[PDB]
RNA sequence: GAGGGAACCCACU
């Protein structure tokens, strides 16, 4: 029922990452194991890489109605 | 006429005895299009096919027909057009000694070389724009060379070794006015030593370097945030609120001259010359006489630098790239020449129209002295000794230091003052304001998709408002 | 304090609000004293 | 006026709104470096 | 406004290591040296002095950043040779050469103000 | 497909742009796995016709299983198809290209990753994109008017253009001697 | 131990420079020495500048940077002078900086050339060198103008300013005849021989040496006079065997730590 | 007060912008999307904005007294926004012309064309130093391409240790002969003009701006095609290093002897000249002496025009055509014109032997006084000299009328330039 | 409604720019003109202006 | 007596230094 | 505007040299050979004197402030 | 300064050089930029373009 | 256009006014595409 | 620990 591309955008990328980092950041539970790095947005990347953010984009459509994917849900090809 | 002009002061000969002899005279633009004029006397003395028999006018020099700037160009035939327009336009932005009495003069802004030169390589023409006496560069030993590659794109590398000696160091002086004013009865502006129990809203800086006058002395040193004119204007326990006269910011020097006087209406008028001594730095704007402008990329010691046999590195280390598009020729012909000039020992001539210079003759000229005759040397690496395996253009070209140093440009804006009305930040570095992302850079973030960072630009880095 | 006088190089005397003239010769621009305070250059 | 306010490249719209004075922003020469990386720009520490 | 003090060419600060020894991960018997507050001086002479020693397999230097005053000397020796070793001995080798350079000068300017 | 070719480009122009680039994609996969052209190869044709066919079905651009949305699909991607079969025939991949099956399978996998990855991602502003992209070449610009007055000329729907011109063009023998032209 | 065995051949030893051959050692050792000579070789030059009165035409910082410029006798006393980074004392003492002091009016009609001989040190070892020519010329006074000062030199090399190169112009050259080919002429016969070329007239360049090495430099080290060249030269060699030790002890510590 | 610096969970710090930070960095005009870059902060010690010689081509700048802004994200979102979307490397290939706007410029251009060449080879110790600057080298230093007599490397080794990954490209040098290719040496060049990068090694060529530089299908752009952005980042550093520090050894100048052509060129140069001015008054004897035709479509002095203009652009081409086969191949001119990096041939012919044509509006110099350019010809002077054509080379240097007549020429493209931003600019705001 | 810019304050940076600057003429037509004319080097300004020294941009 | 081509530019800056002697740069103004 | 110390690329001394250089053109030498007797032959000291525009002659006309 | 030699110039803190041309106003140095403009008292015979008018002439 | 002997197909015109007036908007639009491709590569520049 | 605007001119890329 889902018709949207199942590849995550570069947009999507880049604002999952900047959320899920600024959450970090204030202090969110980390989802993946950290090897002693400090920086948010390294451990927003290796969330995403291992595809445990807890994330779901919202993709509005033209006709007013709306697709939830998981970030666990998408392909990150780039 | 010549043997009388040789002794104009003596005969009492002068140009306007040439003119009542019927020699010269004065031909405007409407009479000039029916004139026949020989370019040159060689137009008249031409044999059966002179290409006219009925020449009216010959020109005196035809090097006449360029203005004040572009007669200090040398060799100006051997260069493209539009680089003789930007020499024109650089050669007013070049530091020299701007006029001789500038020690009585307090000019807003004032920029005077150490050692100024005259250009080994001169025209006739500048020997009446007094630049022989108010010169405005120096001769630089230039190699055009690709060195470490600091010099790209309309760079250059600057022998920092011959910036410790003085090359191309200059003063900038600023000047300061302020004057009390008497702006109604109650109000009283006046030069005092202000206190800080006393006067209102004081900028939180010292104060102690001012004299009790109000006026700071000179040869006191001086930083931004340093008052130099203490004013303090009446109020009608604070009976009087600080207006004092502020250093301009990152603007470090040393106060070089205070004079006090008299305004036409009769109030105490002080003007104070600032003075901060500008050593040539990477980002400062340097142009030789041919349109080659560019900032310097790096400065080298002399250990680093390239050298010769004979030890001499490069001032100046210039790309070769600056040369094949501008078609600067002139630029390489006054090198080869000043090298000949500074060998022989006398100043070369380049005159734009003569036939008695020529690259041939500068070239046999240049290989009497024990040089390669097109100015190319064997040069060594400055970091490793060996050869370099191109030899390298070197010699003397007249360089000028453009008024465009990177300090007065260097401005940068975390939070500050902002506009009274749109609550927006302010204009230009002397305000402290902020920089205009404006409707192109709009477009442009649009175009890369970050929304974000558009927001922060326009609604929370510049006025977020509830 | 001491300003000297810009055409005749004499020292003169100034208080404050007392119009800047010259006791000697009446000219009205005056320079003020090299400062005492102590000042280094590195010779660079 | 009103309208002299609100148009224009100057005005309240395109000088104010479109486009406007930004903080956290600097401005200087810029000179070559060949050691740095293409996704790399040299800083004065004044700036920084 | 931003120029630097001139000394700090050649001036450690406090808590600045002289040379600092890596090892380097990519190949057996390598050693990268960060030498602190020097050129291409001693860059030069310890990289060509190694190259000079045939247990030595690479040997190079460079100056990552010309405004900085760092350099870095990758040196990779033969198994039963230590980059260390061959480092200590391009230095001793280079001293001996510079002190017989500066008895042999000293004898020659003798010779040459004798007559 | 070469028909419909010669109906699309009339003037026999092949030069053309598309996403994936086969023929180094085919040189990579020669390279990659060892491909001796000199040597007979492992490489079936009919793997090379069906492998194509489920590569082409999985090259979506257009979704949906309407006969508009595979209308639409076919013909989004009609160049692309046109030149995968075109290049990735049986005859040329066996005594061209003379790639293995392990080869064609790598070659298979990484069109398909290609062409996903060339795919317009929902976000871009193509707009701006190309008002960008047609005004930053205008910074570097019979007496037919060109460059930048013939732009303005454009975008500005002129009513009165600087030089108005036809280009007639003759049929038959009118077209052929001067006289009758 | 890989060391070479350099050999010294003195060609010319005036007062002012030095001609010599340094053979049998590296190309790397003869530039490295030559940068030493440039720019790691310590003298003595005025660093400290405190103008009491300048009533000249030119400015405070020009005079100090004119008397920074000016070379100092360092023979002798820069090996026994401390760097003032080095130094026990809170500012200035005689174990690490030499006290100068110019006193100048001019009260005459003729216009008074305050020179490098109107340096008056506290040290007798440490004066200007042409106070041993003419004298170098500080700044020109007419009447009425007056220059009070007083300065402090101290040791320091020409890494940090060019003041403290010692050096006027370091002559260094290799293959004179392009045996090695390490520059390539487009065309040989346009190019001047070298000094030290030896070559016939008819010939241009030398043949083609395929194993051979940059082995004989060829050195003149001309001295602005702090020093004498041979210890220009002397304490070039000594500078960077000081280098190679210090070095050494670095190297050595930083192995022992790990 | 020590009671103020204390920190908790949840407070800010604003801390000074440091080493790594991500800035976005533009220059006025920003005209395409790749005038705002993000780049990763470096600290260095003088007043200016350090900036890679590769990426001054997006931003259209050069360091002539340029000036760029550097806007610092203040949020983590914004802060990887422009790391994921706006860094240096994503934006290596634009969509406007499916190509790189960044590729080598000038000097690693001008010696990569001199590195790549067949004749280059360095030494154990020049190949250890060049192996210093490749940051993406494994440490094993290659079997050189000659063991004996004297173990050589060539410059195409350290190259195809320059090249990332796998790269298979087939690109041609700008000197590249146009029947090479239908010849016996096709796969062999003679010239070494044929480039061939084959599993990452580059097999033959001399590279150059049809190779390293901002075209369609260039060495680049199959990088970033083939290896993603951060491996061509790493590929155009490296280039750049490596190229930069050979250079040092190698060498790259111009100087008056690069502006020399022959005695024989000159002689031909004067001959060409002298033929065609001959052609000039002979048409110009056929026009007055009413023998001249007029083509179809065009009036007899527009004819006239069209024959003269032929007739001195066939003169300024064959006097070009011999400069450039005067050039030796150390000639620096020829060499940044092959490189691709600066100039043209065009350049290289006004420079050595003929300006050529000055021309105001597209058509010759205009009769500004009553029929005559100047008033040191006379009245209806149709002839080359009178009308701008420019005989003389920049090295040889201008006739006063030359002089005049250049400068009216160059008044022209400053006025075209000046005139023409206003216009574009407006343009490109109503495409926006 | 009146001409701006006759009077100007005179450089003094360079004595070349003084000099230059008591030596400039103005076409008093407006920067904001699009046509060419005006702006070009006319062939009578041969002796009388100075064929290189214009500024650049606007004026 | 004529002045010869050799002696031409030496005469012709003579001429031009009395030119610039009276006149000098300003005169218009 | 007054004699440099140092020549500015290799510094040797000129600072001591022009009023010796301005006596041996009043005693009619030609440039190169007044260069050539003060021992300047490197082109680069050679156009510290030959370039040379001593202003602190002129600028001493001026009565002191001070 | 008129009439005045150098040394009187020098004298009164003057520089020869100084080529005057130029008006104080408030201690600022003024010059008067030259301006062109149409002669005065000449027929001048033009083609107005797109307009009512062939030929138009002007004094 | 509706002259004897000439093209009634491949006979345009540059005015995209009466391109559009004659032949509609589908035509005027591949007329507009196909003068802004020629404005674009006169110079040899080439946009996507 | 920060109190004018406007106009005009010059200049920079
Ligand atoms: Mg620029
Ligand atoms: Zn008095
Ligand atoms: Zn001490
Ligand atoms: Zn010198």
């Amino acid at each position: 029922k889902r018709i949207t591309t199942p590849y995550m955008t570069k947009y999507e990328r880049a604002r999952v990452l900047g959320t899920r980092a600024l959450q970090i950041a204030m202090c969110a539970p980390v989802m993946v194991e950290l090897e002693g790095e400090t920086d948010p947005l390294l451990i927003a990347m290796k969330e995403l890489k291992a595809r445990k953010i807890p994330i779901i984009i919202r993709r509005y459509l033209p006709d007013g109605s709306y697709e939830d994917w998981g970030v666990d849900e998408l392909i990150i090809s780039d | 006429h010549i043997d009388q002009l040789k002794e104009r002061e003596y005969n009492n000969y002068s140009w306007q005895d040439l003119v009542a002899s019927g020699v010269v005279e004065y031909i405007d633009t409407l009479e000039e299009e029916t004139v026949m004029l020989a370019m040159t006397p060689d137009d008249l003395q031409e044999k059966e096919v002179a290409y006219c028999s009925t020449y009216t006018h010959c020109e005196i020099h035809p090097s006449m027909i360029l203005g004040v700037c572009a007669s200090i160009i040398p060799f100006p035939d051997h260069n493209q057009s539009p680089r003789n327009t930007y020499q024109s336009a650089m050669g007013k932005q070049a530091m020299g000694v701007y006029i001789t009495n500038f020690h009585v003069r307090m000019d807003t802004l004032a920029h005077v070389l150490y050692y100024p030169q005259k250009p080994l390589v001169t025209t006739r023409s500048m020997e009446y724009l007094r630049f022989r006496e108010l010169p405005a560069g120096i001769n630089s030993i230039v190699a055009i060379a690709s060195y470490t590659g600091y010099n790209q794109e309309d760079s250059v590398i600057m022998n920092r070794s011959a910036v410790d000696r003085g090359f191309f160091r200059s003063v900038f002086y600023r000047s300061y006015k302020e004057q009390e004013s008497k702006k109604g009865f109650d109000q009283e502006e006046v030069f005092e030593k202000p206190t800080r129990e006393t006067c209102q809203g004081m900028r939180h800086a010292i104060y102690d370097k001012l004299d009790d006058d109000g006026l700071i002395a000179p040869g006191v040193r001086v930083s931004g945030d340093d008052v130099i004119i203490g004013k303090t204007v009446t109020l009608p326990r604070y009976t009087k609120r600080d207006c004092s006269t502020f250093l301009r910011t990152s603007e470090t020097g040393i106060v070089d001259q205070v004079m006090v006087t008299l305004n036409q209406e009769g109030y105490k008028f002080c003007k104070i010359r600032v003075r901060s001594v500008r050593i040539p730095q990477i980002g400062d704007k340097f142009a030789s006489r041919h349109g080659q402008k560019g900032t310097c990329g790096i400065q080298y010691r002399q250990e680093d630098m390239p050298f010769t046999c004979e030890g001499i590195t490069p001032d100046i280390i210039i790309n070769p790239h600056a040369i094949p598009s501008r078609m600067t020729i002139g630029h390489l012909i006054e090198c080869l020449q000043g090298k000949v000039s500074a060998n022989k020992g006398e100043i070369g001539d380049a005159t734009p129209f003569n036939d008695a210079v020529n690259v041939q003759k500068i070239s046999n000229l240049l290989s009497d002295y024990g040089y390669h005759l097109r100015g190319n040397e064997v040069l060594y690496n400055g970091f490793t000794g060996r050869k370099i395996t191109s030899q390298i253009f070197i010699g003397p070209t007249y360089y000028q230091r453009l008024k465009h140093m990177v300090d007065d440009k260097i401005h940068s804006r975390a939070r500050g003052p902002i506009q009274i009305l749109n609550r927006q930040p302010m204009e230009g570095r002397s305000r402290d304001g902020g920089l205009r992302f404006g409707e192109m850079e709009r477009d442009c973030q649009i175009a890369h998709g970050a929304a974000q960072f558009l927001r922060e630009r326009l609604f929370e880095a510049s006025d977020p408002y509830q | 304090m001491i300003y000297i006088c810009g055409e005749c190089h004499t020292e003169n005397e100034i208080k404050s609000r007392d119009p800047i003239r010259c006791r000697e010769c009446g000219y009205r621009i005056m320079y003020k004293k090299r400062t005492k305070r102590l000042v280094v250059f590195d010779a660079r | 006026s009103l309208k002299q306010r609100l148009k224009g490249k100057e005005g309240r719209v395109r000088g104010n709104l479109m486009g406007k004075r930004v903080d956290f922003s600097a401005r200087t020469v810029i000179t070559p470096d060949p050691n740095l990386s293409i996704d790399q720009v040299g800083v004065p520490r004044s700036i920084a | 406004m931003n120029a630097p003090p001139a000394f700090e060419s050649f001036l450690l600060f406090e808590g600045e290591k002289k040379i600092t020894i890596n090892k380097d991960t990519k190949v057996p018997n390598a050693c990268l040296f960060t030498i602190n507050k020097e050129d291409h001086t001693l860059g030069n002479i310890i990289k060509s002095q190694l190259l000079k020693d045939p247990q030595v397999l690479f040997a190079g230097y460079k100056v990552p950043h010309p405004l900085e005053h760092k350099i870095i000397i990758r040196v990779q020796t033969t198994p039963d040779y230590s980059p260390q070793e061959a480092f200590t001995n391009a230095i001793t080798d280079l001293i001996s050469e510079l002190s017989l350079l500066e008895e042999r000068f000293r004898v020659a300017i003798k010779d040459k103000q004798e007559g | 497909d070469r028909e419909v070719l010669r109906v699309i480009f009339p003037t026999g122009d092949s030069k053309v742009v598309l996403p994936c680039n086969l023929l180094r994609m085919i040189w990579n996969a020669q390279k990659i796995f060892h491909i001796n052209p000199r040597l007979p190869s492992d490489l079936h044709p009919i793997k090379v016709v069906e492998g194509v066919k489920e590569l082409s079905k999985k090259l979506v651009i257009v979704n949906g299983d309407d006969p508009l949305s595979r209308q639409a699909q076919e013909n989004a991607t009609l160049l692309f198809n046109i030149h995968l079969r075109s290049t990735l025939c049986s005859r040329r991949m066996a005594e061209e290209f003379r790639l293995s099956g392990e080869a064609f399978d790598w070659l298979l996998g990484e069109i398909e990753s290609k062409f996903n990855q060339a795919i317009a991602h929902p976000g871009e502003m193509v707009g701006a994109l190309a008002a960008q992209s047609l005004g930053e070449p205008a910074t570097q610009m019979k007496n037919v008017t060109l460059g930048v007055p013939r732009l303005k000329e454009l975008i500005n729907i002129s009513k009165k253009p600087k030089t108005p011109s036809l280009t007639v063009f003759l049929l038959g023998q009118s077209a052929r001697d001067a006289e009758r032209a | 131990p890989y060391a070479n065995q350099p050999t010294v051949r003195i060609t010319e030893l005036t007062d002012e420079n030095v001609k010599f051959i340094i053979e049998n050692t590296d190309l790397a050792v003869a530039n490295s020495i030559r940068r030493v000579f440039i720019a790691e070789v310590p003298i003595i030059a005025i660093d400290w500048v405190q103008i009491d009165a300048n009533s000249s035409v030119l400015h405070d910082e020009f005079i100090a940077h004119r008397l920074g410029l000016i070379p100092l006798t360092s023979d002798d006393i820069v090996d026994k002078l401390q760097y003032s980074r080095d130094c026990t004392c809170e500012e200035f003492c005689p174990e690490c900086s030499v006290e100068f002091t110019l006193d100048v009016r001019c009260n005459e009609d003729q216009t008074r050339h305050v020179t490098s001989r109107d340096l008056i040190s506290n040290s007798p070892r440490v004066i200007p060198v042409t106070s041993r020519q003419d004298d170098i010329l500080i700044v020109k006074l007419r009447k009425g103008q007056e220059l009070r000062l007083r300065a402090y030199a101290k040791k320091g090399f020409g890494k940090e300013h060019a003041k403290w190169n010692p050096t006027a112009g370091v002559a260094f050259e290799y293959d004179p005849d392009n045996a090695l080919r390490h520059t390539v002429y487009p065309k040989p016969e346009e190019w001047p021989k070298s000094e030290y070329s030896e070559l016939d007239e008819d010939e241009s360049q030398a043949p083609y040496d395929p194993n051979g090495k940059p082995e004989r430099f060829y050195y003149n080290v001309e001295s602005c006079g702090s020093l004498r060249p041979e210890t220009i030269v002397l304490s070039a060699l000594s500078g960077l065997k000081k280098k190679l030790s210090d070095l050494q002890t670095q190297l050595s510590h930083e192995i022992q730590s790990d | 007060k020590p009671s103020d610096l204390h920190l908790q969970t949840g407070y800010k710090v604003e801390r000074h912008m440091c080493d790594g930070d991500i800035v976005i960095f533009n220059r006025q005009p920003t005209l395409h999307k790749m005038s705002m870059m993000g780049h990763r902060v470096r600290i260095l010690p003088w007043s200016t904005f350090r900036l890679n010689l590769s990426v001054t081509t997006p931003y259209n700048a050069d360091f002539d007294g340029d000036e760029m802004n550097l806007h610092l994200p203040q949020s983590l979102e914004t802060r990887a926004e422009i790391q994921e979307l706006a860094m240096v490397p994503r934006m290596i290939v634009t969509p406007q012309s499916n190509r790189p706007v960044m590729g080598i410029v000038q000097d690693t251009l001008t010696a990569v064309r001199k590195f790549t060449k067949r004749d280059v080879f360095l030494e154990r110790g020049e190949v250890m130093n060049l192996l210093m600057f490749l940051s993406t080298w494994d440490g094993k230093v290659p079997q050189p391409a000659i063991l004996k007599p004297r173990p050589l490397w060539t410059g195409k080794q350290i190259f195809s240790l320059i090249i990332p990954g796998h790269i298979n490209c087939i690109r041609t040098h700008s000197t590249h002969p146009d029947d090479e290719d239908s010849g016996p040496y096709k796969h062999i060049s003679p010239g070494d003009t044929k480039v061939v990068v084959e599993n990452g090694e580059l097999i033959m060529g001399i590279l150059c701006k049809k190779s390293l530089g901002t075209s369609a299908g260039s060495l680049v752009h199959i990088s970033y095609l083939e290896m993603g952005h951060d491996i061509t980042r790493l590929f155009y550093s490296n280039i750049q290093t490596v190229i930069n520090n050979w250079l040092l050894i190698e060498g790259h100048t111009i100087g008056i002897g690069d502006s020399i052509a022959d005695s024989k060129t000159y002689q031909d140069i004067q001959n060409t000249i002298k033929k065609a001015k001959q052609d000039v008054i002979e048409v110009i004897e056929k026009a007055h002496n009413n023998e001249l035709e007029p083509t179809p479509g065009n009036t007899l002095r527009q004819t006239f025009e069209n024959q003269v203009n032929r007739i001195l652009n066939d003169a300024r081409d064959k006097t070009g055509s011999s400069a450039q086969k005067s050039l030796s191949e150390y000639n620096n001119f020829k060499s940044m014109v092959v490189s691709g990096a600066k100039g043209s041939k065009i350049n290289i012919s006004q420079v050595i032997a003929v300006v050529g044509q000055q021309n105001v509006e597209g058509k010759r110099i205009p009769f500004g006084f009553k029929h005559r350019t100047l008033p040191h010809f006379i009245k209806d002077d149709y002839g080359p000299e009178s009308r701008g054509f420019v005989e003389n080379s920049y090295l040889a240097g201008l006739t006063p009328t030359e002089f005049f007549f250049h400068a009216m020429g160059g008044r022209e493209g400053l006025i075209d330039t000046a005139v023409k931003t206003a216009e574009t600019g407006y343009i490109q705001r109503r495409l926006i | 409604q009146a001409r701006a810019g006759v009077s100007q304050v005179l450089n003094r940076l360079t004595f070349a720019s003084t000099l230059s600057h008591l030596r400039r003429l103005n076409s008093p037509i407006g920067r904001d003109g699009k046509l060419a004319k005006p702006r070009q080097l006319h062939n009578t300004l041969w002796g009388m202006v100075c064929p290189a020294e214009t500024p650049e941009g606007h004026a | 007596d004529e002045i010869t081509p050799d002696l031409w530019q030496e005469a012709c800056w003579i001429v031009i230094s009395s030119y610039f002697d009276e006149k000098g740069l300003v005169r218009q103004q | 505007m007054i004699i440099p110390v140092r020549c500015f690329t290799c510094g040797k001394i000129v600072g001591n040299k022009w009023e010796a250089y301005l006596g041996l053109l009043q005693a009619e030498y030609t440039e190169g050979d007044a260069l050539d007797a003060l021992g300047l032959k490197r082109y680069c000291c050679r156009r510290m004197l030959l370039a040379h525009v001593d202003l602190i002659e002129k600028l001493l006309n001026y009565a002191p402030l001070e | 300064l008129n009439g005045l030699t150098d040394r009187d110039l020098c004298e009164l803190n003057e520089c020869p050089l100084d080529p005057g041309g130029y008006f104080i106003i408030n201690g600022s140095e003024k010059v008067l930029i030259a301006q062109e403009k149409m002669a005065t008292n000449t027929v001048y015979v033009f083609a107005k373009k797109d307009s009512k008018y062939a030929y138009t002439g002007e004094c | 256009l509706s002259e004897k002997d000439v093209d009634p197909v491949r006979t345009t015109s540059n005015d995209i006014v009466e391109i559009f007036t004659v032949l509609g908007i589908e035509a005027v639009r591949k007329a507009l595409e196909r003068e802004l491709y020629h404005v674009i590569s006169f110079d040899g520049s080439y946009v996507n």
